[PDB]
């Protein structure tokens, strides 16, 4: 993919926003590239509740590294678009803007899909619970005396 | 120590007796009725819970 950095989905999020890209002639100010990378850390670190919200691989960087733009995000393929979409619409205040229909839709439908494959993994059924016979079925079990399920 | 008699002096009483591929069976008349009571005890544990 293209899209590699941190400071490459603060361009496209800026691009799709209209604010600085080549469909106009604005450049990227330095200024609006730390805010908004200040704003997609914080909002992937609320998005990735340490571990019980969405999952995406990205990367946190640390305070030991000076520069937070330019390191790798280490998203997959499939959470570039949906990450820098969300990251639009995020800060589009920022310049007292507002994202497009079609950009809102684009991140309602990508943040769905990041969490589709988390939510299939997760919908996962109980244990059998602990006051459950095995049945006499079992041939194993009765014959070892596991009548009851453990449970938990 | 040589007992009196000619044969074993144990007596065995069988209910269901059998044999199913040369290994015995015997069966009373509490073996088929565990399933359902535990069911049964399982289900009334659950309703007062």
């Amino acid at each position: 993919m293209q899209i590699k950095t941190k400071g490459d989905l603060v361009r496209a999020a800026l691009r799709k926003l209209g604010v600085a890209s080549d469909a106009t002639l604005t450049d990227v100010e330095p200024q609006s590239m730390q805010d908004a990378v200040d704003d997609l850390e914080a909002m992937m670190a609320e998005w990735y509740q340490d571990g019980k919200g969405i999952i995406t691989g990205y990367v946190f960087s640390d305070d030991e590294n000076p520069p937070a733009e330019g390191d790798d995000h280490g998203l997959r393929s499939s959470a570039v678009s949906a990450v820098f979409h969300n990251l639009a619409c995020r800060i589009a205040p920022d310049y007292a803007l507002e994202a497009t229909a079609k950009i809102i839709a684009t991140a309602k439908y990508g943040k769905e899909l990041l969490y589709k494959q988390t939510a299939i993994s997760r919908a996962k059924r109980a244990p059998y619970p602990s006051r459950m016979p095995t049945g006499s079925g079992n041939s194993f079990a009765n014959l070892n005396e596991w009548h009851y399920f453990p449970g938990e | 120590q040589l007992i009196a008699g000619e044969h074993i002096p144990i007596v065995p009483v069988f209910g269901e007796w059998g044999f199913v591929e040369d290994k015995e069976v015997y069966e009373g008349v509490v073996r088929l009725t565990k399933d359902g009571q535990r069911l049964r005890n399982m289900i009334m544990s659950f309703n007062a819970d």
